[PDB]
């Protein structure tokens, strides 16, 4: 439990660690993006191929 | 308030020195 | 039924804590003869002292951890937020349990933002901790800790109060998106990369 003993693995270790964290975010951030995105363009593109989409995959599954 | 507990703390930060002596 | 003085956080202090684990807490021996009477400065006596660990419950005997015991007696004394800013920074440059328990109680009387703001530059903290889990115990780091704080709905066999996500507060711009020591990905990985080649020749 001895927190300053080997400074340069220690260091490793956490930057792994916030590598981790900043890059679940970052996943997190591309992907609600992505999906906002393609939602977004889905909307404006024309109300009749929304639903183009959408009764396609209402007939996906149904 | 928060400077008694400054008093506190460092009172026992002199005790680790003490310890680690 | 009536509410004692509230936390900024919008909760009373007593529903905040489920039944069970609290009186577990008052029932235990160690609370009955150390949590009573207890200042500030006493707590962080009592601190440096008893606590060398972290959990909500331990073993099978559910005996409450002295860290959420004076979670606890803290939870109730309800301190200003200065002196305990004050004393998670000075205490935190001294010792790291005593993070912890500041940390943890902030996560709990205060505010979305606030608990942001605060404890996320503290994800720099690598500081190594042990942690007792229901099961055995576990080493973990303070960073760990605080990134739990954030993203678990339970924590330290305490329930968390479901928190308002970042990202919503981002689009809503109130705060700026947070900010690692390092820079984006991409210029790490570059950075690293140039690094790496450069030291190998």
């Amino acid at each position: 439990t001895t927190d300053d003993v080997d400074p340069e693995a220690e260091y490793a270790a956490w930057k792994l660690r916030e590598l981790r964290r900043l890059r679940r975010e970052r996943d997190a951030i591309e992907a609600r993006e992505r999906e906002l995105a393609e939602l977004e363009r889905r909307r404006n593109l024309t109300e009749e191929e929304r639903r183009a989409e959408d009764e396609a995959h209402l007939a996906k599954q149904k | 308030t928060a400077e008694e507990v400054h008093a506190r703390i460092e009172f026992l930060w002199q005790r680790e020195q003490e310890k680690k002596k | 039924g009536s509410s004692g003085p509230l936390a900024p956080n919008g909760l009373n202090p007593a529903t905040i804590m489920e039944k069970a684990v609290r009186e577990r807490i008052v029932e235990s021996y160690f609370w009955k003869e150390q949590c009573f009477g207890v200042n500030e400065a006493d707590i962080v006596d009592r601190v440096v002292e008893h606590v060398r660990f972290v959990g909500g419950v331990t073993g099978v005997t559910q005996k409450p951890s002295p860290f959420l015991c004076l979670a606890f007696k803290l939870l109730q004394l309800a301190p200003g937020d200065d002196i305990l800013k004050e004393y998670l920074y000075f205490g935190g440059e001294k010792f790291k349990y005593l993070r912890a328990l500041a940390a943890f109680y902030i996560r709990l009387t205060r505010p979305d933002k606030e608990v942001y703001t605060l404890l996320e530059p503290f994800l720099e903290d690598r500081r190594k901790l042990r942690r007792k889990g229901k099961n055995g115990t576990s080493l973990t780091y303070m960073d760990e800790f605080i990134d739990d704080l954030l993203t678990k709905d339970r924590v330290c066999s305490t329930s968390l109060w479901k928190m308002r996500r970042r990202d919503i507060l981002e689009d809503l711009d109130l705060l700026e998106p947070r900010v690692s020591p390092l820079g984006s990905l991409e210029d790490i990985l570059e950075e690293e990369e140039q690094a790496a080649k450069n030291e190998d020749g």
